Formats: C-alpha cells, structure tokens, sequence
RNA sequence: AGCCUGUGUACCAGGAGGGGAACAACCCAGAGAUAGGUUAAGGUCCCCAAGUGUGGAUUAAGUGUAAUCCUCUGAAGGUGGUCUCGAGCCCUAGACAGCCGGGAGGUGAGCUUAGAAGCAGCUACCCUCUAAGAAAAGCGUAACAGCUUACCGGCCGAGGUU
RNA sequence: UGUCCCAACGUUGGGCCCGGUGAACUGUACAUUCCAGUGCGGAGUCUGGAGACACCCAGGGGGAAGCGAAGACCCUAUGGA
RNA sequence: CGAGUGGCUUGCUACCUCGAUGUCGGUUCCCUCCAUCCUGCCCGUGCAGAAGCGGGCAAGGGUGAGGUUGUUCGCCUAUUAAAGGAGGUCGUGAGCUGGGUUUAGACCGUCGUGAGACAGGUCGGCUGCUAUCUACUGGGUGUGUAGGUGUCUGACAAGA
RNA sequence: CGCCACACGGGGUAAGAGCUGAACGCAUCUAAGCUCGAAACCCACUUGGAAAAGAGACACCGCCGAGGUCCCGCGUACAAG
C-alpha cells in the first residue's frame, strides 16, 4: 500500500486502545541501538535527523529507515562500535482502510504510524569525532526511506 | 537465394496437397510453410517452383505419415517464364523431401524436374533422371 | 512592384517581434510601411528551441489547413499579422499597407526603429530569419 | 578584467572586427573570438582581451581566448606537431596520403579503403610505420591527427583483441 | 488483434484529378555536366512488340545470351526548337526574362500560336547577355514543338508545344549553343540527344478511365463472404471514426481515375532508328503503320496510342550505360491474335 | 473524487455592470433615466484604452509571461549551472595546482615459509645520513624488478582551501 | 467449388442526360468550417487561433450525441392487470 | 521502504443523457501515441569469434498465415527481420455480421408448497429511413485579379 | 495470375566517438568554438498548384478585327458539364 494514503495528517487522532481492537504489531525491532548501557553524555558528537515537513510515518517505514541506518553503523563501526543511536518516535496513530461501495465505509484496522511535526528529531546518534562521517551517511540512507526531506543536524560537535 | 533464372507465378499455397516425387515412402505432401516468405494481411502464403517448403506427410507409409519435413518444389501446373519468353508448365505439382543440408532424403526422384530447380539444389539434381 | 511606403524600416540586426509591434502600430495609424532586409531580422534565444517551435508550426495542419510560411519574407509578415485584427476592415486595411522584403528593393536605405536594435557584441544567443528559413527547408533565394 | 599578451618578435598580429589573424615564418592563422562583452584587440605590440564583466562565464571565455591566441603565436613560429604510429597484427595496413586526404587500405583485411580529408594547410608526413602531423593551426592539426585515429575505430569487436589502427603517439 | 496492413494506394500522386495539360510537363531536369545540349525530346506512342536481345549486363549470369524483351514503339520525328527563353534569378525564384525567336516556322505552327511577324532577336539576345554579365541569369530553355504532320497515324496537325531546358558546359557556351540551334530553324532529332542504351525518364498523361470506384482506383478489398451479399459489394467499410467528426481526405473514395501525368524513371532506350522495322503486320491496332523516325523503349510507357510522350535523360539512373545493345530480332507478327 | 454527510458565514439560486481568453456563485461592484467627471478590480509592446516608464538585481531555461481552480501540476532524490552572504584554516619566511630534481643506508625488518624482500599472514614499526625520504599509501611481480604517494628542494608568483 | 488467396471480364434492369407526370419524411433561429479550450464534465453557434470568393453536378455516408417511437432495461407511484 | 507518471484494467462517485447517444467479439477503412518487437546508429558485458544478455537515440517503414473457442485474452503450430503494445464514444451497426449478450417458445440441474427464479447450462428466435446542413472524394458554371494565343514561375500542399 | 519502373549523393542533428579549451595554472568532448555521427529531420525525386488579394512572369498576335461561339465529322476524353 502506497504511503500517499497515510502520510498526511488529515484525520482525528485515533490512538485509544480501549476502543480499538485488532491492531497489528509494530515492525520496529528496536528504538535504542548501539551501546545502550552507556550514556549519550559520554560522546563528543550528537547528530540528529530532522524532518522538514509534518507527516505520518507508518511503522513499516520506521523499521526500513532505522534498519538501513543502524545496519550501516554496524558495518562501519562493528557489531559493538562505540556509538549509540535512538529512534525517539513511536507509532501511536492507528490506521484504517476501507477494503460494498461507500456504504458503511468505516475502515478496518490495518496498521500504525507516528506523527512527526516539521522540525522534530526522528533519529539521534552519539559518536566519537571519528565516526561522525559514518553516522551522517547512515542518516543519508535513512531519509531515503521516509516521506519528507530531512536535515542532518549536528548538535554538540565543533570539530569542523 | 541464388537467382532462379526464370519468373515464377506461385501455383501453391499453405495447405495445398502435392505429389512427393521420390522414394522416401511419402506419397502425398501438404504445404505448411514457405521458407523465407512473409506475406500481407489476409494473403494465403504462396509457394512455387524452386521454393523450399515445410511439409506434412498426408499419404504414405505409417513411418513417414504425419512427419513434418522440409522439401523442395520441383514441378507445378502454373506456368513459369524463361529468359527467352517461353512459358513452361508441368502435368502436376510435386516436391522432393530434403534434409537440413538440402540433400534429398530419398534415393531416386520420380518424374521430370525443372532445370532451374536443378541449378539451385545440385544434390537434388544429381538424383534427377529427367531435367527439363 | 512599386510601393509608396511612407516609412522604410531596416530589420537588419533588429528584434523581429519588437519591429513587428511598431510596424503594426504605425500601420493602424495610417502609415504605409516597407520592412527591408527581412532575412537579416533577428530573434533571441537558443537556436535549437526556436527552430523546434517553427518546425512544429510547419508540421501542424490538416484538410482545413494551417499554411505556415517558411521564407523570412512570410515569417515576418505573419508575425505582423498576429498583431493586427486582420479579419476586421480597419485591420485588413492596415495589414495590406505593409510589405516585407528580402534585401532592399529601394534606393533609399531604411531607418532603424528605436529600441529594436540588437548588439552582436553583447549577444550570442540569437538566430537570423534567414537561418531559420534554411533549416525549415526554404530555397535560399536571398 | 583585462589581460595583455606581448606578441613575439617573430610574429605580427593584425585584427578586424571579431576576426584575429596571426602570421609568422611558419604561416598564418585566423580566428573568430566572439563572446558577449569581451573585446579583443591589438594595442601596438600587444594583444588585449578585456571585459567590464567578471562573472564565471565571462572569466571562462577570457582564459579560453588567451590560450587560443598563445597557441596561434606558437603555431606561426615553432609550429604544431603530433606523432602517430601505425600498428596492426594479421593484416598489413597501407597508410598513404592522396590529395588532401589520408587513405588507409586493407584495414583488418577490408576490401574498401577508409579515408579522411586533412584539415587546413595541415601537413601529413608518413615514414614507414610513423606518421607526423603538423601545421600552424593547432585546431586543424589536432583534428587531423584525431581523425586519422578515429578512422580505424571499431565498435563491433573486442578491442583488447583487435588493436589494429593508427594511434597518436606524441601530443604537442 | 487487428493485424497491421499498409494503406490502400499512395498519397503521393494526388489529388487524383484530370490533368490540366495533355502535354506532359517535366518538373525537374538533368544536372549540368557534359557539353551543352537540349535535355529532352518528344514523340507519339504507337504500340508494343518484342525484341530478342543479347544480354548486355556484365554482372548477369546470362551476359551474352538471348533475352526476349518487351518494347513500346514510339514515333520520334524531328522537332523544332523555335525559341530561346532566358530566366533571371529573383528574390521570388526564377522568372522569364526574354525570348529570342526565329524566322523559319513550320507551315502549321499557326494552328496553336500567333506566330511572330515582327521581332528583334538581337535586342533579346542583348538583354540576355547583359543579364549574364550582371550575374542574374537563371537556366536557359528552348521553346519546342512537335510536327504531328510528319506522323500519319496521328490525326492532329496542330503542333504540341513544350519548353525544354538546355544544360551543359558553361552558361556562356550553352547560351551560344542554344542560340545556334534556334537560328537555323530549330530542327533537331532524337539522335542529337539520345543514344541507344542510355536511360531516359518518360513522362505522359495516363489512359483515362473516367469515374471509377475505390476498389479499382485505390485497390481496396471488395466485401468478402457473407458481407458481399447484404447489399454492399464494392463499398468500403466506413468513412472514418466517430471522432474526428469529418471525413479525412486520406480515405479511399470514388472519383477520376486515369488521365493523370506520370513521370516514369529509368526507361532503357533499346534502339533509335527510322523506317518500318518495328511495324507490326496488319498495323498497330488502333494506331496505324510506322515508317519513319522511331524509338524503342524497354517496357511500358504511360498513355494510350497517339498520346504525346516526352523523353529526358534519366535524372537518377541506377545503372551505368551499356550503349547500343545488340538486337537479333524484332517481332513484326500481327498484334491481332 | 467536480465524493458523501454536518456546521457557521457570505454569495449563486433570484444579482446587473467592470475584470478574470471563454467561464452560476474568484476579484471590483449591489443598479431608476440621462449627462459630465474621478476612481475600483484589473491593467499600460501589438492585437486592445494606458509605459517599449525610472533606479537596481537575478535568470539563459522561452525557466517564465498561470491570484483562486475538476481547470494553473510537478515529487522523493540529485546539481563545481550561476549569483549573493558568513565562518575556520593556509599564504611573498612563497600558499594551492602544475612541471623539474631528490626520494637515500642499516635491511631483502623479525616471525611464518622451500621462498616472501613496503605491499599472503603475524608482530614490531625502531636509527643513521639529512634539505627530505614509511619496519611503506596504491598498482605491479611466481618471488625480485619496475611505476608512483607520501616526505624535501627548485622553477613559478597571489590568492588558496575547508 | 470464386467462401477464400484476389480479384477480373461480361449479361439484363436501374443508376446518368432529355420530355411528361409528380409525392413524402423533416424544418426554434442562424449556419463556409477546422484545431484546441471552455461550458450541466460529449459545442457548426461561447473563447483563442487557423482556414474560408459565390453557385451548381455526381458520390459513398464521418458529424449534426441525424430522422423515426413521451426507454422496452433500472428505480419511483400508499398506479393497473 | 520511499517518491511519482499514465488513464490501457478494476473499483468508487452519481456530474451529463431515461419525449432512447443500439451491446461484446469480429470485419472493413482512416488518423494517431511510444512505455520500441523488427529494421538504422550507438554504450556496456561475467565483450576472442559467432551469439547472447543489459542499456541509449530513434515512431520512416514493417509487425504476416493458421488449429480449438462467439470469445477479448489466452493455449497451440509452421513460417518470419520481427511476427510490440495502446488512443480515436473500450474509433468504426443512418458500413457489414449476428456467433455471444438480451424479450416472447422449450429442456436440464439447483431453488421454491406454488406461480416462478437462477449474474448456471442448452436448442430456436425481427437489424426501419428517398441526406436538409456540414465533411470529404472527383466534376462543372460564374465573379474577382482585368482583348487574345502559347509558354512558364512556385508561395504553399501531398508522398513511404 | 502477365510485363515495366520506383537512387546515388548532399546539408543539419540525436545517442554516441572525439578536437581545441577555460572557469579551477593541471585535468576536462562543453561553459564560447569545432570535427564526426541514425532507417529518423531538410534537400534530392514524383504529384497538385495564379484566387499566392503583394491575385504572378515572358513572347508574340490583335483593337475592325486577333481570337472565340454556334454548326458539322469524330474520339487519345467523358455520368451532365
Ligand atoms: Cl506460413
Ligand atoms: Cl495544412
Ligand atoms: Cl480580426
Ligand atoms: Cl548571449
Ligand atoms: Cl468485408
Ligand atoms: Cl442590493
Ligand atoms: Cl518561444
Ligand atoms: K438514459
Ligand atoms: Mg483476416
Ligand atoms: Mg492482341
Ligand atoms: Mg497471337
Ligand atoms: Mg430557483
Ligand atoms: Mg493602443
Ligand atoms: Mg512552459
Ligand atoms: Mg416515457
Ligand atoms: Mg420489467
Ligand atoms: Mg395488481
Ligand atoms: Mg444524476
Ligand atoms: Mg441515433
Ligand atoms: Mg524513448
Ligand atoms: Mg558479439
Ligand atoms: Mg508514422
Ligand atoms: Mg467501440
Ligand atoms: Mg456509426
Ligand atoms: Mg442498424
Ligand atoms: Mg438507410
Ligand atoms: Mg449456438
Ligand atoms: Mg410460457
Ligand atoms: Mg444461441
Ligand atoms: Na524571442
Ligand atoms: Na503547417
Ligand atoms: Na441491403
Ligand atoms: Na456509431
Ligand atoms: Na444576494
Ligand atoms: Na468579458
Ligand atoms: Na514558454
Ligand atoms: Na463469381
Ligand atoms: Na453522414
Ligand atoms: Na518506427
Ligand atoms: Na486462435
Ligand atoms: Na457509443
Ligand atoms: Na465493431
Ligand atoms: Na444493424
Ligand atoms: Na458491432
Ligand atoms: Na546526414
Ligand atoms: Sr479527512
Ligand atoms: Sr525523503
Ligand atoms: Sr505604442
Ligand atoms: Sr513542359
Ligand atoms: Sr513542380
Ligand atoms: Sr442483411
Ligand atoms: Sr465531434
Ligand atoms: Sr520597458
Ligand atoms: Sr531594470
Ligand atoms: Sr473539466
Ligand atoms: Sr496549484
Ligand atoms: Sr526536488
Ligand atoms: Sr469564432
Ligand atoms: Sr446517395
Ligand atoms: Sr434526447
Ligand atoms: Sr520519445
Ligand atoms: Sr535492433
Ligand atoms: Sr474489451
Ligand atoms: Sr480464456
Ligand atoms: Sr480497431
Ligand atoms: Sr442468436
Ligand atoms: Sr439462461
Ligand atoms: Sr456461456
Ligand atoms: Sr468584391
Ligand atoms: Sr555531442
Ligand atoms: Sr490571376
């Protein structure tokens, strides 16, 4: 199913689990990657992926981008590299599909998405001055799998 | 192909039933296709003297019957024109079964053959008893 | 064959559309105009895109007909016709007291109308009516 | 911007309109240097390229005009030469100059001769398996050289195996 | 799946209307090469016979063998280049500048034109030569006419007039070459222009068939099978789709067929003679007997017997000339039979 | 969805006239008749009334010359096309690039191995001469050889680089 | 065996021209159109262009959402049989 | 996983038409589109050659004959350079066909107490009109340019 | 169903192969410039075409007579014309 069907915020917030059943499980495997036993403060560099437009990102997209991102950081820094990345958003918005003409159209439940306002940080990585260019590349791959354009913003890191 | 040396008015079409002028065991042949030919909308594919054709054995020995083979048209009832203007025509329509090298499959040819066909398929000719 | 023009304009190195606009204006005010050296008139832009446009006009047509001129002669005159209500009496009259020529059939030289001149030293992206016509397949009679 | 080029003593550089002519003991070359707002002129014993514009596009052509002129200076005195070697494997390649064009026969065993017309007053001298292309105008010379090599270009078969042809050996 | 198929008939010979001039008008001429010379001649179609020829083709497996070849016999008596017209180049193309006429005229040229009684040939020549000095001279052509009177089989006495270009060496040379002919009386022959074995383009107005339907005129199918018995036999399926809502001029329709000008390329001249060697016993059907200057053209020529045909050196020959073919036999057998 | 179904409001319906190419509801505008005048929306090269207006900048694609819209598309992604602005660092003690010259000894390090000598792998990665020159960055070799990078010097001369 | 390849020639009656006889269908108006667009989204008539000298003869029927019949299909009616 | 283009499939909507705009398939005849099957010219290759495989430009021309089936589609056969796809009221019934669909007769299976039904199968079963305008193919008469004969020019137009 | 005829060659390009060449000392097929290069584009070839409203050009004949119409015998033409 095309994301064109759900990328916009053109519907009420639909998140109440107490009134919704049959919600598919999320495809997001992890929200915290890298060395999650260490603190983000222990790193000199902090780079985030910022969404430039307000949108809805289906869990299937979060998983693809996050995966193709962390996958790179693993291939470039190792299955235990000294870095840590976080996907701070969770897909709370339940999505429908009307799958019988327009009669009794309320759709059946088919998925979940996370609402992201323009300017927000979707992902955030913390690395050493060395692996700074590797994380920037992981994000370049990630923003290629989500609807909006993004900014790869570098927070603590005046080692230009 | 090498120029025939005469003008031909194709006297046969796809589906025509003709005599198999040899001793392969095939008595009657049905024209299925004409080598190198391409027609036009609604036109029944045609073949005449000198053309190599794909054939199906209609009448003959059980072993030959129904086999799809290649052949060469050696005689036809419709006239052909020779360089000197004279028209030439035969008593019947006949072809000779031929292999992938154009060598006759049989050992002996039956009846006359047009000289022009002989020029084109020599090994076929070197089997003919009468060349007209 | 003799045209008592009150004005003789020289289109050499002049922007066709800008000249056309002034000749239409004058023709409507009663002036008899003769545009000379049409093959030398000029049109700015990429030669490749300009020619595509004129080639498309040559290819358009059907039984009713869309006869588009190929000679710089007619190209220029059609250009002027598009700035005149040629289907109205006054408009047809104006248009008919306007004539374009290949070269200069007069003894008097034409004048260069203000604002219509192109400076070759400051411009390289432009084409000549003659060039267009040649591409269109016209017979370079000029 | 403005650039001044002192013309060589052996040379004389005249120019009218957008055309510039350079003459020396080795011959003469004429060129049209036409670009928006770039004035080229011969101020006494120096050629001047100047413009009131200084954008990247203008600067590009200025530097381009200079090299063209310096090349003209070099060509009318020292001259331009390119060296070429005719290599072939199985079939003996016959390379000859006929009229104003260089002809090649039996290329790769072909019955039909391949040929190309020499540009300008370019001169083509062949000595055995060696060819030398020379003249005052680097444009015509460089092309003639290139044309000869292109003349034995092959697209059909693997070049790593079929290498017959004439190649530019030395570039001026 | 609706198989493809080329359209019925060519769109290059339209509109298919009745020709304006029964006398053919070449719309192109040979290139200038050899010495100056008239680039065309004319004659009247008589009929056909055949001849046996020795294969001429050096690339033919039959070179040097007997070959029967169909031939159309055309009576080509002498013509009269009666005037020299000059064209000047102008911004609007070529335009007639002046003409240099003669004094001697065939006794019946007055059945078509108002022959000149007072004319200044030198004033005309003067203006022309000045045009050449000025460099405004376009090609040079001769006003030519036939002498039907010399042809008994043809009833007409009224000459047929046509203009024929003169090409050749330098303009000055052919201009003088042109003036030379004209002055004499303009009398010239087929020999002066063509040699047996050369290729000529023949032009002529085809045989008229009046109104004919799409099948015959454009070669469209007749209705087939059951579709041939419902009331429609020789009518096309439809005049076009719902949209565009109009009939395109490209759909095959009824109309005039025949009597159109046609220019047939590369016709080999088998022989140019004089006398009655080609004549057929009993006489050419619907024509008569030949006994005078004649030309044998390989194959067919457009037009019915008696129609004026024109010759021109082929402007796009495919093969090189093989002069004076050897003719071993010319059938004189009756054409009735 | 030019969809369905609410809500508030103005409009069409039942609303002229001016503009918007045409165009119920988009803009100006609510209108007795007639007349003079000045504006509104919108527009001022010609078609067509009014500018080929002024100061300045950008664009080379005919981009564009398209308020709104079923009606005018243009996206994620990419761009040493070009213009403008800012920050860091390097530079006449000569920067950046190019070209020329040098790129050397202990020693082919030790190990592994029949052999490996910058460059299979493992480990170490030290000091002489010196203006430079790795226990060698990339090719190359069966292994050498050979070709270059680093590094230094010269020629050159003004901005260069991120 | 012309159903077909693939159409041809011929025969009789029409068709065409002439004398005489002499209807009907159809008709809001205007109307020489074509390409695009617009419009209740399927325009000869609105907009922009293009083309277009008037009239007449023969023709095969692309369009006039052609003419002929207040859709037979579908639904609706506190209709009928 | 993300972003789009098309309007060939299907679905959705009910805007136009119920004082009627006649269906599918086929046929015949004409024009077009390119997202190219062949043909031309190229680039790459896990390119020796021959040949494959993939890609680029390109719509001039071509893309055919047959067996089952009403079929479209598709399956199959022999040929072929190749036997591409799509738009034109799913072009084309005041052009054809009438096999299919889709009245009135009849049968079978299933359903129904029954009349009768079926988005199943099956046999039979009707196709009006003299063209007013416009459009085009060909043929004439006039006027305009503005006495006559003959010969031409070539703006434009058509072609594969 | 038979028989005849239906290019070669130019010019400009696409993809692509390159030359010279700078912005950016070098490099670079490109930014200016240039050499090539498709069955495709233009020309070449055939057909129509003075109603092309800028409504054309030339030559001769004639204005008391050039030419033309009717008429007559006919078809290389033709449904009327
Ligand atoms: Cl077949
Ligand atoms: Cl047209
Ligand atoms: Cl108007
Ligand atoms: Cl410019
Ligand atoms: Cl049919
Ligand atoms: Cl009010
Ligand atoms: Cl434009
Ligand atoms: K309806
Ligand atoms: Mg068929
Ligand atoms: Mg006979
Ligand atoms: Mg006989
Ligand atoms: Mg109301
Ligand atoms: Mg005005
Ligand atoms: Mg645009
Ligand atoms: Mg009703
Ligand atoms: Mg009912
Ligand atoms: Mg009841
Ligand atoms: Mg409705
Ligand atoms: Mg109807
Ligand atoms: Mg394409
Ligand atoms: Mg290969
Ligand atoms: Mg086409
Ligand atoms: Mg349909
Ligand atoms: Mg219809
Ligand atoms: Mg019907
Ligand atoms: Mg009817
Ligand atoms: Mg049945
Ligand atoms: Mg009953
Ligand atoms: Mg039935
Ligand atoms: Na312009
Ligand atoms: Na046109
Ligand atoms: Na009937
Ligand atoms: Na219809
Ligand atoms: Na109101
Ligand atoms: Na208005
Ligand atoms: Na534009
Ligand atoms: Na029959
Ligand atoms: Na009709
Ligand atoms: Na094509
Ligand atoms: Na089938
Ligand atoms: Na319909
Ligand atoms: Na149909
Ligand atoms: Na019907
Ligand atoms: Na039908
Ligand atoms: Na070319
Ligand atoms: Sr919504
Ligand atoms: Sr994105
Ligand atoms: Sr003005
Ligand atoms: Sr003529
Ligand atoms: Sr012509
Ligand atoms: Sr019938
Ligand atoms: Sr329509
Ligand atoms: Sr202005
Ligand atoms: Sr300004
Ligand atoms: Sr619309
Ligand atoms: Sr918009
Ligand atoms: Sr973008
Ligand atoms: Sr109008
Ligand atoms: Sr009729
Ligand atoms: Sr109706
Ligand atoms: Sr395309
Ligand atoms: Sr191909
Ligand atoms: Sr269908
Ligand atoms: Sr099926
Ligand atoms: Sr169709
Ligand atoms: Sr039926
Ligand atoms: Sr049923
Ligand atoms: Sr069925
Ligand atoms: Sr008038
Ligand atoms: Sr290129
Ligand atoms: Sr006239």
């Amino acid at each position: 199913k095309p994301a064109s069907m759900y990328r916009d915020i053109d519907k009420p917030a639909y998140t109440r689990r107490e009134y919704i059943t049959g919600i598919p499980g999320s495809k997001i495997a992890q929200h915290k990657m890298g060395r999650k036993q260490k603190d983000a403060d222990d790193y000199p560099v902090q780079i985030s992926l910022i969404v430039e437009e307000t949108v809805q990102l289906r869990h299937g997209s979060l998983e693809a981008s996050r995966l193709s991102a962390n996958r790179h950081l693993i291939k470039e820094l190792g299955e235990e590299g000294d870095y840590k990345m976080t996907l701070r958003k969770f897909p709370h918005q339940v999505l429908r599909e009307n799958k019988d003409g327009m009669r009794a159209a309320f759709g059946k439940i088919v998925g979940t998405a996370a609402r992201v306002q323009a300017g927000e940080q979707l992902f955030t990585a913390y690395c050493n001055v060395e692996d700074a260019e590797h994380v920037k590349e992981a994000f370049r791959r990630a923003y290629n799998k989500i609807t909006p354009s993004c900014r790869i913003d570098s927070s603590p890191a005046g080692n230009a | 192909m090498e120029a025939l040396g005469a003008d031909v008015t194709q006297g046969l079409e796809k589906g025509s039933l003709i005599t198999c002028a040899d001793n392969t065991g095939a008595r009657e042949l049905k024209v299925i296709s004409v080598h190198g030919y391409s027609g036009t909308k609604n036109r029944l594919p045609k073949a005449g003297l000198g053309d190599k054709i794909t054939v199906s054995v209609t009448k003959g020995t059980p072993e030959m019957r129904r086999q799809v083979l290649e052949a060469v048209v050696v005689r036809q009832r419709k006239p052909i024109r020779r360089p000197d203007g004279t028209r030439v025509k035969f008593e019947d329509n006949a072809a000779v079964i031929v292999d992938e090298n154009e060598d006759p499959r049989g050992t002996e040819l039956k009846g006359p053959i047009a000289r022009e066909v002989a020029q084109r398929f020599g090994s076929v000719a070197s089997a003919a008893t009468m060349i007209v | 064959a003799e045209f008592d023009a009150d004005v003789i304009v020289d289109a050499r190195d002049c922007i066709m559309g800008r000249v056309a606009s002034q000749v239409a204006e004058q023709a409507l005010d009663g002036e008899t105009v003769a545009v000379v050296n049409a093959e030398r008139a000029v049109i700015t832009g990429r030669e490749e895109q300009i020619v595509e446009k004129y080639e498309k006009r040559v290819d358009i047509g059907n039984d009713n007909g869309y006869f588009y001129p190929k000679r710089p002669d007619g190209i220029f005159k059609r250009t002027i016709r598009g700035m005149l209500p040629h289907k109205k009496q006054r408009g047809r009259e104006a248009f008919e007291s306007v004539r374009v020529y290949l070269g200069n059939p007069y003894d008097e030289d034409g004048e260069v109308l203000d604002g219509t001149s192109l400076d070759r030293l400051s411009n390289i992206k432009f084409v000549t009516l003659g060039e267009i016509s040649e591409t269109l397949g016209a017979n370079k009679t000029w | 911007p403005r650039v001044e080029l002192e013309i060589p003593e052996d040379v004389d550089a005249e120019q009218d309109h957008l055309d510039i002519t350079v003459e020396g003991d080795n011959g003469s070359v004429t060129r049209r240097l036409w670009y928006p707002d770039i004035d080229v002129s011969v101020d006494g014993d120096t050629v001047v390229i100047e413009s009131d514009e200084d954008n990247a596009k203008t600067m590009s052509t200025i530097g381009t005009f200079q090299s063209h002129i310096e090349n003209m200076f070099h060509g009318v005195t020292e001259g331009w030469e390119y060296g070429m070697e005719v290599f072939y494997s199985h079939f003996p390649m016959q390379v000859n100059v006929e009229g104003d064009e260089v002809v090649i026969e039996n290329f790769l065993g072909e019955k039909a001769p391949r040929r190309t017309t020499i540009h300008g007053d370019t001169d083509v001298e062949i000595d055995g398996e060696e060819l030398t292309v020379s003249g005052p105008d680097i444009e015509a010379v460089g092309q003639t050289a290139a044309d000869i090599e292109q003349l034995t270009r092959i697209n059909d078969k693997d070049v790593r195996v079929f290498q017959d042809g004439v190649y530019i050996t030395r570039k001026p | 799946p609706q198989p493809s198929r080329p359209r019925k008939g060519s769109l290059g010979f339209g509109p298919r209307k009745r020709s304006t001039s029964e006398t053919p008008r070449f719309n192109s001429w040979p290139s200038d090469d050899g010495q100056p010379g008239v680039q065309g001649f004319a004659g009247y179609k008589a009929g056909m016979t055949h001849v046996v020829l020795v294969n001429d083709e050096p690339n033919s497996p039959r070179e040097g063998m007997e070959e029967t070849v169909p031939v159309t016999v055309i009576e080509t008596p002498p013509m009269r280049a009666v005037a020299l017209r000059a064209y000047e180049d102008t911004p609007y193309g070529q335009r007639p500048l002046t003409e240099v006429w003669t004094d001697e005229f065939h006794s019946e040229l007055d059945r078509t034109l108002d022959v000149p009684e007072d004319h200044d040939p030198d004033a005309a020549e003067e203006q022309i030569r000045d045009a050449h000095e000025a460099g405004d001279l376009g090609d040079l052509r001769l006003i030519t006419h036939t002498v039907p009177d010399a042809v008994p089989s043809v009833p007409k006495k009224k000459p047929d007039v046509m203009e024929t270009r003169v090409g050749g060496g330098s303009v000055s040379d052919r201009l003088d070459h042109a003036l030379d002919i004209v002055e004499d009386g303009g009398e010239h022959a087929m020999n002066d222009i063509f040699r047996a074995g050369e290729y000529a383009d023949v032009a002529g107005v085809t045989k008229g068939k009046g109104t004919q339907g799409p099948v015959k005129r454009w070669g469209v199918q007749k209705r087939k099978g059951k579709h041939a018995r419902q009331g429609w036999r020789r009518r096309i399926g439809n005049l076009g789709p719902w949209n565009p809502s109009r009939v395109r001029s490209t759909v095959p329709q009824q109309g005039q067929t025949g009597y159109h000008q046609r220019t047939e390329l590369n016709k080999r001249l088998i022989d140019i003679g004089e006398g009655d060697e080609p004549t057929v016993d009993g006489g050419f059907v619907n024509y008569g007997e030949v006994d005078g200057p004649y030309t044998l053209v390989k194959g067919s020529v457009p037009g019915p017997d008696k129609r004026l045909v024109r010759f021109r050196p082929a402007v796009r020959p495919n093969d090189q000339p093989r002069l004076d073919p050897e003719v071993r036999y010319v059938s004189n057998e009756s054409n009735q039979g």
